[PDB]
DNA sequence: TATATATATATATATAT
DNA sequence: TATATATATATATATA
C-alpha cells in the first residue's frame, strides 16, 4: 500500500488504486508496485503480508 | 515492581529495566541522606514522579 | 525469491526467473543470488528455506 | 560426532550444523584423497584443530 | 520491544569557472 | 566564486 497524500488505498501495477476489496480480490490474480521509502514513490507492506505462504500451496494441493 | 510497572515480553528489556534500577537507586539516596549503602530492594521512601519526569528528561537529551 | 517488478518468481544465479519448478528442479543442483533488500536488487527468502537440513543427510545415509 | 562436540542446546543451529558438516568433508577429502566418494561418516582421518581453524575464519569473515 | 541494514539532508572540502 | 562531490548522524520498516 502506498501512503502517498491522499492515497491510503492499495495501488495496483498501473498505478491505479483498489477503493474496494470485495469487487476485485475475487476476479483474478493482480499485480502491484515495488516497496520503497523514495519519496515520490514510497510505499509499506501490508498488514498480512507475508504470512500466507505456506497455506496457499498446501490447498492447491489439497 | 518488576511485575507492577515493567509489561512488556516478560523479559525482553534489558536496557529499560537496568535504567529504571539506576533511577530508583540514586534518587532514594537523595530523600533519606543519613543512611549508608542503600540498595534497589532495600524499603525507604522513594517518589515515582520524579523518576518518570527523569525518564522523560533523558528521553530528549543533546 | 525476487520481488521486483513483474517478477513474483524464483531467481537464479544468472538472473533468469522461471515458471514452473518442476522443468529444472529435478536435472541438477542449482546456486541463486543472495537475499538482498537493495531497491533495485530486491530478493527476499523462500518459504520452505532451513527447515529441511536433517532428512536429507538421514536419507544419504540410508 | 553430533553429540560430542555439539550439546543440544542452541536450536538456531541450521548454519552451525550444516557449516560444520560442509567443514569436516572436505578435511577428509584433503588428507586421503587415494580414495573416492567420501561421506561425513566415513571412517578417515582429519585434523579437528583445522576444523576449529576453519570456523573461525568464517567467524571473522570479511 | 530490540538490532540491524537500509536512507536521506546537511556540512565541509576540492576544483574548476 | 560557484559548482560539484564526499562522509557523518537520525528516522523508519522489516524480522525474530
Amino acid at each position: 500500500i502506498g501512503k502517498l497524500a491522499g492515497e491510503g488505498k492499495p495501488k495496483l501495477a498501473n498505478e491505479t488504486l483498489v477503493s474496494d476489496r470485495d469487487e476485485l480480490y475475487f476476479d483474478a490474480v493482480q499485480s502491484f508496485i515495488v516497496a520503497s521509502q523514495a519519496a515520490a514513490t514510497k510505499a509499506s507492506n501490508g498488514p498480512f503480508n507475508g504470512e500466507f505462504d505456506r497455506m496457499i500451496l498446501r490447498l492447491h494441493t489439497r | 515492581l518488576e511485575q507492577i510497572f515493567i509489561e512488556s515480553n516478560e523479559h525482553n528489556s534489558h536496557n529499560q529495566i537496568s535504567q529504571f534500577r539506576h533511577a530508583v537507586v540514586r534518587n532514594k539516596c537523595k530523600h533519606n541522606p543519613t543512611l549508608t549503602n542503600l540498595s534497589f530492594d532495600t524499603p525507604v521512601y522513594f517518589s515515582i514522579d520524579e523518576v518518570v519526569t527523569y525518564l522523560e528528561n533523558m528521553n530528549n537529551e543533546v
